[PDB]
RNA sequence: GGGGGGAACCUGGGGAACUGAAACAUCUCAGUACCCAGAGGAGAGGAAAGAGAAAUCGACUCCCUGAGUAGCGGCGAGCGA
RNA sequence: CUGUUGGGAAGCAGCGCCAGAGAGGGUGAAAGCCCCGUAGGCGAAAGGUGGGGGGAUAGGUGAGGGUACCCGAGUACCCCGUGGUUCGUGGAGCCAUGGGGGAAUCUGGGCGGACCACCGCCUAAGGCUAAGUACUCCGGGUGACCGAUAGCGCACCAGUACCGUGAGGGAAAGGUGAAAAGAACCCCGGGAGGGGAGUGAAAUAGAGCCUGAAACCGUGGGCUUACAAGCAGUCACGGCCCCGAGGGGUUGUGGCGUGCCUAUUGAAGCAUGAGCCGGCGACUCACGGUCGUGGGCGAGCUUAAGCCGUUGAGGCGGAGGCGUAGGGAAACCGAGUCCGAACAGGGCGCAGCGGCCGCAAAGUCCGCGGCCGUGGACCCGAAACCGGGC
RNA sequence: GCUGGGGCUAGGAGUGAAAAGCUAACCGAGCCCGGAGAUAGCUGGUUCUCCCCGAAAUGACUUUAGGGUCAGCCUCAGGCG
RNA sequence: GGAUGACCCCAGGCGGUAGGGGAGCGUUCCCGAUGCCGAUGAAGGCCGACCCGCGAGGGCGGCUGGAGGUAAGGGAAGUGC
RNA sequence: ACCCGGUGAAAUUGAACUGGCCGUGAAGAUGCGGCCUACCCGUGGCAGGACGAAAAGACCCCGUGGAGCUUUACUGCAGCC
């Protein structure tokens, strides 16, 4: 969720950037790796749950 | 995994029939009409529901039975929906009409009447009605049934 | 509402590639419509000209051929090294072409 | 556009619990003084329609 | 102040037929196509002599739904709140 | 930035660097860092807009009591003819009104589907009123949209040429190259055209220009052919030529042998269609249904429009739908119910696998597929009918 | 009587010393555009490959007879055995 | 058999129009892909007596061509004359 | 018309390496069988055949196709009473 973070990472070529509101299988299934914030893996389980 | 692992199972997606692409397909040519007449036409037959060669129809000789209505239509008139013991059996202490159609039991805009199918329980039931059975089997079985008006 | 040209008559270039890459000259004409600038003795042909009032003996001339605007990079004044342009904002207030290694005018 | 209910049908048939289409008997809307009371009385009932034909009246009523 | 124009869109005044009903006339197509008048960036509608059964709602418009229900119908084909 | 191959580097190699910018288009080939841009920001003296903010102004405002003055007229209302509505004369109300008759001012009047009573609802015969809705000439953004027979009729000087008295109809036609460096000059020729020279990485890239298929025409070569009977091939063998116990080409002789498609009981058929070649050319889509099927959940399954978010992110939203009970024209009753006097008889209905667990399943949702309904519904084709114009 | 020029009458309409003649080179109902992709139970056409199975040209009914609905006969899935 | 489409062995079926079913090939486009093939030559064209495939096809090689093409695995159709 | 110089169409056309008889064949065969005849290629001529070309027979029937016309067919409408 830190748009910071977000920007910084956003124009490199190996890495897809997502607020927590928009994960969605599509761009995990496209990615070898999953990062995640405390908070983001919250809004996750609560999106799972 | 990934997206190249991504696959549907067996069966799952299937290939369409396409016609009139060719004799070693099975399909050509007459694209399975046969050899013509109204069905193999574009448009086709009359409804295959209903028609039956210009000769009276199944259908239409068969009599009418009943009240069909009229203008200005259907009157208005409490309507009653049946719901069994058995299907009480998930409930505690009181159940109402607005439980049964949060359940998923009743359904909305009728009026609740309570059907002998099934165990009674020692509830509390609130309804519009109750079969004699069900009035009987409740009693026994130690719930009140409250009948409202 | 106009074609933006980093490179004008006659300030001194860097051919950055082509053939004639390496080649340093002063810019001879710019030619928005083309995107294209002549550079002197950069891109010379071999031209035929029919005898006539213009060219008696006839035979052939030599031409400069232009140059896409973007093969070519104008040289500091000051360092003396092919840059990228970049403006800068006068005290005027008017805007200049400022060299991006140092920080020099191009004009 | 959604199919539209078989008027014709929804007043002349009835599809059961089961699926079957059920009728009423034909032949004594009228000429019936000299029919017997067995005729009568038997044409008074329902019948079930028969297989092809109860199929066909039950695709004309797609929202029963 | 008006006149004339504007791709569709809109409202009003008029308004078919093929076709469908495996013929055809009621019916359908369809108040559609089209003609005309007018409007404007929209137009129409709009503040209950409404709804219609809830002891209820609260202008109108538009979308979902109610619902192919209620009904209408050479109770046919179909039409349809 | 350098080196390297190359006409050319952006390719490959070495060493770097930016990134709130690695969308995309260019540049001699394939470039984040060369160019145009992109992310992120900045900008209007003039004119337009301004639904947002601020301010004026117009307008806005009590209580009982009595009085019964007012409360939209050829109107309501009734009848006749008709329209609208789901309502086609129907028990036919409601709303509208062409004709006739023709009121009342709240103790007035219209409505709740003939009518009457009761009970309610509402205030006709004056007018205006944003927004949410529709459309796309125009500008922009974006495509599991087209790529010059496609996509608009038009990529190009097209509503043109041309056709028609006119209304009206209505085409074809895109590409040299990186750069014109678009071939000076000489040679044959009246010119056209060509041969040299020359440019170019390339000139069968030379402007009648990218690629350059096929029909079709020609030149050269190999085999073959003038005693032979043929859907033209095929099987065999032999001859010659070619490439080097094999193969390719050709075909002398011998055997066998009734084109293709369509339509038909039956066609080589003297029945249809086709000159040949290239390109265009016909079973689809939406919604609903019905089976099957791959999954999700399961007495439950599922959301629609919207709303928030995103800017190729997903979520919220339960209104509603299907299912959970049937039987009866219905009142109604209900694991039953209807017919019946019946407690008769009959019709239509009613009841998982393993050690609480798992598993399976009603059902339902979504995907996929077959087929059906509605639309032009596989494609092409009438003669005609109608409307408005010429 | 013929003829120049200037005019009027047109689509179920004109005009016709009448032939259903003529109304812009085909008139028992002009032409154009539109409804419109009318409708066509008729004729034609329907495009890659391999594998398994494999019909019918009958019966009933049909303003039906060269078209249909049901049955029969083919095929595929599940079940029974 | 072996346990499961691993391959082998024995056996039997395999003419086919309408038509049913099954399995595949190829075309355009999307994901895979900020990748990968590509001027030491893309696509397309022309040959081939070679390789794989039952076949539709797929490789490979020579020539042409001169800038694009796009895998395994999936998705969608203006998909084969 | 014919020949030489100049310019140069057309309908038609499955492809053709396109003979006779007697037969056969969907019943009138260059194309099938048997036999007979026949060196290869033209030019001017003739029309017996290619069921020669042209025109999806205009006769005839069929289509619950169309149109013009009629009437004491049906049902309307104008118009008149
Ligand atoms: N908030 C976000 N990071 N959104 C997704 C990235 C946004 C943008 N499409 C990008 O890739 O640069
Ligand atoms: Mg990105
Ligand atoms: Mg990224
Ligand atoms: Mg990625
Ligand atoms: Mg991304
Ligand atoms: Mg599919
Ligand atoms: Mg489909
Ligand atoms: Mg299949
Ligand atoms: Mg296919
Ligand atoms: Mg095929
Ligand atoms: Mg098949
Ligand atoms: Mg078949
Ligand atoms: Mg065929
Ligand atoms: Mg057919
Ligand atoms: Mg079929
Ligand atoms: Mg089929
Ligand atoms: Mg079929
Ligand atoms: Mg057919
Ligand atoms: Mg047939
Ligand atoms: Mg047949
Ligand atoms: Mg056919
Ligand atoms: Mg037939
Ligand atoms: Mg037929
Ligand atoms: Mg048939
Ligand atoms: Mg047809
Ligand atoms: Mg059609
Ligand atoms: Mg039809
Ligand atoms: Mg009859
Ligand atoms: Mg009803
Ligand atoms: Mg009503
Ligand atoms: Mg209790
Ligand atoms: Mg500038
Ligand atoms: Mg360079
Ligand atoms: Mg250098
Ligand atoms: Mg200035
Ligand atoms: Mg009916
Ligand atoms: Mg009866
Ligand atoms: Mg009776
Ligand atoms: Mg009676
Ligand atoms: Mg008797
Ligand atoms: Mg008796
Ligand atoms: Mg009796
Ligand atoms: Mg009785
Ligand atoms: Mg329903
Ligand atoms: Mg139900
Ligand atoms: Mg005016
Ligand atoms: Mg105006
Ligand atoms: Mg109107
Ligand atoms: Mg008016
Ligand atoms: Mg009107
Ligand atoms: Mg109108
Ligand atoms: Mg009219
Ligand atoms: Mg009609
Ligand atoms: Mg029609
Ligand atoms: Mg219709
Ligand atoms: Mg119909
Ligand atoms: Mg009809
Ligand atoms: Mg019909
Ligand atoms: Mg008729
Ligand atoms: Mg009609
Ligand atoms: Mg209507
Ligand atoms: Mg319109
Ligand atoms: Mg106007
Ligand atoms: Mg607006
Ligand atoms: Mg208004
Ligand atoms: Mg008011
Ligand atoms: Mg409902
Ligand atoms: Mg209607
Ligand atoms: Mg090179
Ligand atoms: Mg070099
Ligand atoms: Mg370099
Ligand atoms: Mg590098
Ligand atoms: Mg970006
Ligand atoms: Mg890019
Ligand atoms: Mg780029
Ligand atoms: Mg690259
Ligand atoms: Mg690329
Ligand atoms: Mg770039
Ligand atoms: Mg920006
Ligand atoms: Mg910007
Ligand atoms: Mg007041
Ligand atoms: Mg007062
Ligand atoms: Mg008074
Ligand atoms: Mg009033
Ligand atoms: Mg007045
Ligand atoms: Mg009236
Ligand atoms: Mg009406
Ligand atoms: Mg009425
Ligand atoms: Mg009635
Ligand atoms: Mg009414
Ligand atoms: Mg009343
Ligand atoms: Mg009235
Ligand atoms: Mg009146
Ligand atoms: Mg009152
Ligand atoms: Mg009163
Ligand atoms: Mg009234
Ligand atoms: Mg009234
Ligand atoms: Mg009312
Ligand atoms: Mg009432
Ligand atoms: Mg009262
Ligand atoms: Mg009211
Ligand atoms: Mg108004
Ligand atoms: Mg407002
Ligand atoms: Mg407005
Ligand atoms: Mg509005
Ligand atoms: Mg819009
Ligand atoms: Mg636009
Ligand atoms: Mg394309
Ligand atoms: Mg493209
Ligand atoms: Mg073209
Ligand atoms: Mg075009
Ligand atoms: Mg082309
Ligand atoms: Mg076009
Ligand atoms: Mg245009
Ligand atoms: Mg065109
Ligand atoms: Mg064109
Ligand atoms: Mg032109
Ligand atoms: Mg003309
Ligand atoms: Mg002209
Ligand atoms: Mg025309
Ligand atoms: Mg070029
Ligand atoms: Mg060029
Ligand atoms: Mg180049
Ligand atoms: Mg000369
Ligand atoms: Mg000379
Ligand atoms: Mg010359
Ligand atoms: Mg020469
Ligand atoms: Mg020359
Ligand atoms: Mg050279
Ligand atoms: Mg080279
Ligand atoms: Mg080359
Ligand atoms: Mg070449
Ligand atoms: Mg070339
Ligand atoms: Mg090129
Ligand atoms: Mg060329
Ligand atoms: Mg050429
Ligand atoms: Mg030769
Ligand atoms: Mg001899
Ligand atoms: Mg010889
Ligand atoms: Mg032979
Ligand atoms: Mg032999
Ligand atoms: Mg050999
Ligand atoms: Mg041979
Ligand atoms: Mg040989
Ligand atoms: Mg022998
Ligand atoms: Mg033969
Ligand atoms: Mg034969
Ligand atoms: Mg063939
Ligand atoms: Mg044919
Ligand atoms: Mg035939
Ligand atoms: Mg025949
Ligand atoms: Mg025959
Ligand atoms: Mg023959
Ligand atoms: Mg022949
Ligand atoms: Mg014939
Ligand atoms: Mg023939
Ligand atoms: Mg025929
Ligand atoms: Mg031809
Ligand atoms: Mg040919
Ligand atoms: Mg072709
Ligand atoms: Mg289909
Ligand atoms: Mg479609
Ligand atoms: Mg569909
Ligand atoms: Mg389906
Ligand atoms: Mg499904
Ligand atoms: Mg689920
Ligand atoms: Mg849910
Ligand atoms: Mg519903
Ligand atoms: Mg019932
Ligand atoms: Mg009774
Ligand atoms: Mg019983
Ligand atoms: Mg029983
Ligand atoms: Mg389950
Ligand atoms: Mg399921
Ligand atoms: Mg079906
Ligand atoms: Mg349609
Ligand atoms: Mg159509
Ligand atoms: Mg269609
Ligand atoms: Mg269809
Ligand atoms: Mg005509
Ligand atoms: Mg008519
Ligand atoms: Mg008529
Ligand atoms: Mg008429
Ligand atoms: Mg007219
Ligand atoms: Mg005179
Ligand atoms: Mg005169
Ligand atoms: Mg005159
Ligand atoms: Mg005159
Ligand atoms: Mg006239
Ligand atoms: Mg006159
Ligand atoms: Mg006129
Ligand atoms: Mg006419
Ligand atoms: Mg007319
Ligand atoms: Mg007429
Ligand atoms: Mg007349
Ligand atoms: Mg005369
Ligand atoms: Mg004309
Ligand atoms: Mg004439
Ligand atoms: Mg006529
Ligand atoms: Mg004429
Ligand atoms: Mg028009
Ligand atoms: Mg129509
Ligand atoms: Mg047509
Ligand atoms: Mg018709
Ligand atoms: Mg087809
Ligand atoms: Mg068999
Ligand atoms: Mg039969
Ligand atoms: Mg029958
Ligand atoms: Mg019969
Ligand atoms: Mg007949
Ligand atoms: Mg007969
Ligand atoms: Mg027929
Ligand atoms: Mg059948
Ligand atoms: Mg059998
Ligand atoms: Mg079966
Ligand atoms: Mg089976
Ligand atoms: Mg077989
Ligand atoms: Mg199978
Ligand atoms: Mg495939
Ligand atoms: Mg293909
Ligand atoms: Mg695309
Ligand atoms: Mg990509
Ligand atoms: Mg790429
Ligand atoms: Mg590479
Ligand atoms: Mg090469
Ligand atoms: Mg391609
Ligand atoms: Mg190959
Ligand atoms: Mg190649
Ligand atoms: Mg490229
Ligand atoms: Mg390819
Ligand atoms: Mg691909
Ligand atoms: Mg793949
Ligand atoms: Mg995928
Ligand atoms: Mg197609
Ligand atoms: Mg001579
Ligand atoms: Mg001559
Ligand atoms: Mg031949
Ligand atoms: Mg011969
Ligand atoms: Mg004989
Ligand atoms: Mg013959
Ligand atoms: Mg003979
Ligand atoms: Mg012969
Ligand atoms: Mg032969
Ligand atoms: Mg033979
Ligand atoms: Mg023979
Ligand atoms: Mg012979
Ligand atoms: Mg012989
Ligand atoms: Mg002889
Ligand atoms: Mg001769
Ligand atoms: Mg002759
Ligand atoms: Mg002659
Ligand atoms: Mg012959
Ligand atoms: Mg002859
Ligand atoms: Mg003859
Ligand atoms: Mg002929
Ligand atoms: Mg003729
Ligand atoms: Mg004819
Ligand atoms: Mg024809
Ligand atoms: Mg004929
Ligand atoms: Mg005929
Ligand atoms: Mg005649
Ligand atoms: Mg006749
Ligand atoms: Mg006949
Ligand atoms: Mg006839
Ligand atoms: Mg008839
Ligand atoms: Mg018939
Ligand atoms: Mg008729
Ligand atoms: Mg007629
Ligand atoms: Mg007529
Ligand atoms: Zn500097």
């Amino acid at each position: 969720g830190n748009e910071l973070v977000r920007r910084a990472a956003r124009n490199l070529p190996w890495v897809v950037t997502l607020a927590p509101e928009g994960l969605n299988v599509y761009d995990i299934v496209r990615t070898e790796r999953l990062v995640m914030d405390l908070d983001a893996w919250e809004v996750f389980q609560n999106r799972i749950g | 995994m990934k997206l190249s692992d991504l696959r549907p199972n067996p069966g799952a997606n299937k290939r369409r029939k396409r016609v009139g692409r060719g004799p070693g397909s099975g399909h050509g040519k007459t694209a399975t009409r046969g050899h013509k007449g109204q069905k193999s036409r574009s448009g086709g037959l009359k409804d295959p529901r209903r028609f039956e060669g210009g000769r009276s129809t199944t259908l239409m000789r068969l009599p009418k039975r009943g009240m069909q209505g009229q203008v200005p239509g259907e009157i208005k008139r409490p309507r009653y929906q049946g719901v069994n013991l058995k299907d009480l059996a998930r409930f505690e202490g009181e159940v109402t009409p607005e439980l049964l159609v949060r359940a998923g039991l009743l359904k909305k805009g009728y009026r609740l009447k309570i059907l002998g199918e099934g165990e009674a329980k020692p509830l509390k039931v609130v309804a519009h009605a109750f079969s004699k059975s069900a009035l009987e089997k409740l009693k026994a079985a130690g719930g009140e049934p409250v009948l409202l008006e | 509402m106009r074609v933006k040209m980093h490179v004008k008559k006659g300030d001194t270039v860097l051919v950055a590639s082509g053939k004639y890459k390496g080649r340093v000259g002063k810019v001879k004409e710019v030619l928005p419509k083309k995107y294209a600038v002549i550079v002197e003795g950069v891109n010379i042909v071999k031209k035929a000209v029919r005898v006539s009032p213009k060219y008696p003996q006839g035979g052939f001339i030599e031409k400069e051929a232009p140059l896409h605007a973007s093969k070519v990079r104008p040289i500091c004044p000051a360092c003396g090294k092919p840059t990228r342009v970049r403006k800068k904002f006068l005290e005027n207030g008017k805007k200049i072409r400022v060299c991006a290694k140092c920080g020099g005018a191009l004009d | 556009p959604k199919m539209k209910t078989h008027k014709g049908a929804k007043k002349r048939v009835k599809i059961t619990a089961s699926g079957k289409v059920v009728a009423m008997k034909t032949g004594k809307r009228h000429l019936n003084w000299q029919k017997s009371g067995k005729e009568i009385r038997q044409k008074g009932r329902k019948f079930v329609l028969a297989k092809p034909e109860a199929e066909r009246i039950k695709l004309l009523l797609p929202y029963e």
